């Protein structure tokens, strides 16, 4: 009775990773991203694939 | 009721045993204030500024008239003259024109 | 007295797969050449990415397009991975204009002068009704690094029209490089080394011309170690005294006592102020009214002061 007009307004967003992020796996093991490396920076096997 | 609105934005104090306490508001005289509080101002003229603020209408115009202010002050050595530096220094302030007297003042500031 | 390598028997596997060879190195030089140009060609390698798509109908990326399998955003992670490169230009415009039955591929992208599509099958878009039609243009800028979509501000300088979808830009062509260190053949020398560098990229860049680049690179960074040696603001203040308009009784007193800027004359106090000869209580406020017209009260203290 006392409203008369409604308006509804959605706003989307990206969430990236970053180091504040946590990620766990489904074994008990958790944890939080510490440094976000370089590729070049990781080790690689022979076929040099980081 | 074909359409119903979202609950509206309300709440309460918990855990703690005077319920719903309060919540402090900011207004224009208290922000006023708080800007006149961080400038350099003598004893005389924070009281004349406080005084001159303690004025200021909802809509930011003075309601009494400035020879009225020099009487409200009641003392010596505070003529016209250093009411209106005052009132002129406090004009300039965040809502610039605040403070004036009437529409023409408010331009010309 | 030290032996040079030389890029010998450059072999390309295909047309991403490629291998690189360094015939003759010293003792130890090949793991340190080997690892340095892994490192700057995994690091810092030219390219050319996609930097914006904008469809015809479409406003944002979390719509639809009737006729259209994917969602834009599945059509913007496509052609994320769209490989092309551009000659004498930085700011090419690729439009793309299809309608039909079936999928659309990077082959029907419409040619311009001087653009290559390395990989003609990438496909990008599904169409699956008969009167359906799409059309893009699709912005392609030179780079060199992983460039966010967000942390470009610049951008925003000049109002961007909704309907522009930004994507992000990787500008790195290449993906995979591996090395190995052999014995040489060469047999009048003691022992010598031998170099075999293969890298897996999209296509865009030639090998040998990555090697060059990455080479240069690094003397150029090196040039600098071979010669080491090396063992009151706001315009409102420093103005004139003279643009207050004040008395001509306050102006033998402001010369008198060595104020010739308004900056200067916004560090006295009242209480000293006072004491100097001659100024009158009625006079001083004026002083002081004047300077509240330009905001600046009396009293107020800074840090250095030049002589202009």
């Amino acid at each position: 009775p006392g409203v008369l007009k409604i308006v509804k307004v959605y706003l989307a967003v990206k969430r990236r990773i970053q180091p504040g992020d946590k990620m766990a796996g489904r074994h008990g093991n958790k944890g939080v991203i510490s440094k976000i490396n370089p590729i070049e920076d990781m080790p690689y096997d022979e076929n040099g694939t980081p | 009721t074909a359409g119903t609105p979202s609950g509206n934005g309300v709440d309460y104090q918990d855990d703690e045993l005077p319920v719903y306490q309060g919540e402090t508001t900011q207004s224009l005289q208290d922000y006023l204030m708080w800007q006149v509080e961080l400038t350099p101002f003598t004893d005389t003229d924070r009281a004349i500024a406080t005084s001159i603020v303690d004025a200021v209408d909802d809509t930011g115009y003075l309601t009494i008239q400035i020879e009225d202010i020099v009487d409200s002050i009641g003392d010596d050595e505070i003529g016209l003259e250093e009411v209106e530096a005052v009132l002129k220094r406090i004009q300039r302030f965040d809502p610039v024109g605040v403070a004036a007297k009437d529409l023409r003042d408010c331009l010309l500031i | 007295e030290f032996l040079k390598p030389r890029l010998v028997d450059i072999e390309q596997v295909s047309s991403t797969h490629a291998k690189v060879t360094l015939e003759p190195l010293e003792r130890g030089f090949g793991h340190t050449l080997g690892n340095a140009l892994r490192r700057i060609l995994l690091s810092s390698m030219p390219g050319c990415a996609v930097t914006e798509v904008e469809i015809d109908g479409v406003l944002h990326e979390y719509s639809t397009k009737e006729g259209v399998q994917e969602d834009i955003l599945e059509i913007l992670l496509n052609l994320k991975g769209l490989a092309v490169r551009v000659q004498g230009k930085d700011e090419v415009i690729l439009t793309l204009n299809k309608s039909g039955i079936g999928p659309v591929t990077a082959a029907d992208i419409t040619h311009d002068g001087d653009v290559e599509i390395v990989k003609p099958q990438h496909v990008i878009c599904h169409l699956t009704d008969e009167n359906a039609s799409i059309s893009m243009r699709i912005k392609v800028q030179r780079g060199r690094g992983y460039v966010p979509a967000s942390t470009r501000i610049h951008s925003e300088e000049d109002e961007r029209p909704i309907g522009r979808l930004l994507v992000d830009a990787c500008y790195s062509p290449v993906e995979r490089i591996a090395y190995n260190v052999e014995a040489a053949r060469v047999e009048q020398r003691t022992d010598l080394d031998k170099l075999v560098i293969e890298m897996e990229t999209n296509g865009t860049i030639d090998p040998e011309e990555a090697i060059r680049r990455a080479a240069t690179i690094l003397a150029e960074q090196l040039e600098a170690f071979v010669d080491l040696r090396d063992v009151e603001f706001d315009p409102i203040l420093l103005r004139p005294v003279d643009d207050l308009e004040l008395t001509v009784r306050s102006a033998n007193c402001l010369k008198a006592e060595a104020i010739h800027y308004i900056g200067d004359l916004v560090q006295r106090t009242e209480v000293e102020l006072l004491k100097t000869p001659n100024l009158g209580k009625k006079s001083l406020t004026e002083i002081k009214d004047v300077l509240a017209s330009r905001g600046l009260s009396l009293g107020m203290r800074l840090e250095n002061w030049p002589p202009a």
